[PDB]
């Protein structure tokens, strides 16, 4: 509680500035702070809160990503030994990464699901909690990589039955969870017809409820209807 | 690597 | 010293994975332990150095100037009243910048430059010691600002009497030595014209050289001459 | 913003 001495509004301000800056550690610090005083987020400070961590678990995975391959290539036949550096620098990045995720995850428990009532604020929480747990099984190799993985799917399953009771389909909340869940579906739970089918339907009756929509409303739909059909694309 | 929000 | 335990070699190593990575303030800090080692660096150490630090620095000096750009803005007439928040957080990546800059520095002064005999490391080395003081100068608003500025003086004009004695016109460090301090005498010093009559002498008498150069140093000489055009198009 | 290496 670094940020304890700081007024919430204050962290909020700071966050936004770090966001300009793109200073997007400095901003989940803000964010993580802003969670601590335990008030409720409003929906741009949830946003602010999902863009701070996603930039950095982001970055951490990109990185994560580049030492792995790296570490697979020094393991292949006629690749020359090079000492234990390679494993260590991942695993000291993927310790970090690790780090991150539970922090998020810690916010999410401590308390933001609890308090979350509104389908809007539960949904977009219990998204996040997935997309945690997923980026968690992406470098899990051990006794508990199926339980990390189960408590992904959990998560999304239970934002996916709220989204689809309470959300229209164009919702951009409902839309992104179903491309994230999609996703989890294909690279983590080897499941890539489920995938297929999952950004199809939502894709499909998203685009049977455009007609309903503003302008403004349209254009945010619309945005990620064309993720799904990216996804559906490089999977097809 | 696939899209996601 | 975190890295004091770790062999000189495999820090040098994961400074490497860190650049393939991204992942430049890992980088500086191997390095940083590399140096601490207190054994000279060779060319591509010094290299690594380097790289580490410019773009961590130049991350900060980024986000500072978004920073203050909004501050100066908030000090303008008619701008309503925010608190001290802008201030504050430019303050808070300002001292982080000035940090940073004063590690290098005392890298440099403990031992580096002192070590330093060839004219390729001693050069490279008191250009360095420039760029952070310069770096300083940038953000620099008090009584020593004078004094900041006159220390990136004294160490490029050191560095440049070496080049000019013991390097040709076209060596990549007695270029980018020379690029830099133009750019000094134009942002740092108020001395435009310093500044276009340094550049337009360096980049003519690399020219009347390039005769003497391989592909391969012609190449790396080409490039840098290329930045002296660009900065003297910028300024004339 | 000038160019410097
Ligand atoms: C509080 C709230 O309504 N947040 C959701 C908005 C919806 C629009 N939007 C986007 O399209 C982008 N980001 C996200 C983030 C999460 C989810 Cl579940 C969907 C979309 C920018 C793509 C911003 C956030
Ligand atoms: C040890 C050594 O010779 N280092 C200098 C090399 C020269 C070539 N080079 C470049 O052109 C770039 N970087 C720099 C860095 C510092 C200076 Cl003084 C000049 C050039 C990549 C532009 C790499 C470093
Ligand atoms: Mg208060
Ligand atoms: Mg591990
Ligand atoms: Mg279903
Ligand atoms: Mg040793
Ligand atoms: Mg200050
Ligand atoms: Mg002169």
């Amino acid at each position: 509680g670094a940020m304890g001495s700081m007024e919430r509004a204050s962290l909020i301000q700071k966050a936004k500035l770090a966001e300009q800056a793109e200073r997007y550690e400095d901003m989940a610090a803000f964010m993580k702070g802003a969670v601590e005083k335990g008030e409720e987020l409003s929906c741009e400070e949830r946003n602010l809160l999902s863009v701070a961590y996603k930039n950095v678990v982001g970055g951490q995975r990109a990185a994560w990503r580049v030492l792995s391959s790296i570490e697979q290539k020094s393991n292949e036949e006629g690749s020359e030994e090079k000492g234990p550096e390679v494993r260590e620098y991942r695993e000291k990045v993927e310790t970090e990464l690790q780090g991150v995720c539970d922090t998020v995850l810690g916010l999410l428990d401590s308390h933001l699901i609890k308090e979350a009532g509104d389908a809007e604020s539960r949904v977009f929480y219990l998204k996040m909690k997935g997309d945690y747990y997923r980026y968690l099984a992406e470098v899990a190799t051990g006794d508990d990589k199926k339980r990390i993985i189960d408590s992904a799917r959990s998560a999304y399953q239970e934002a996916m039955d709220i989204s689809k009771k309470e959300m229209p389909p164009t919702n951009p909340i409902r839309l992104g969870l179903a491309l994230n869940f999609s996703v989890f579906h294909y690279e983590i739970a080897n499941s890539p017809e489920e995938a297929i089918s999952l950004a199809k339907t939502t894709f499909d009756e998203a685009m049977a409820d455009l007609h309903t929509l503003s302008e403004d409303s349209y254009k945010d739909s619309t945005l990620i209807m064309q993720l799904l059909r990216d996804n559906l694309t490089l999977w097809t | 690597f696939p899209a996601t929000v």
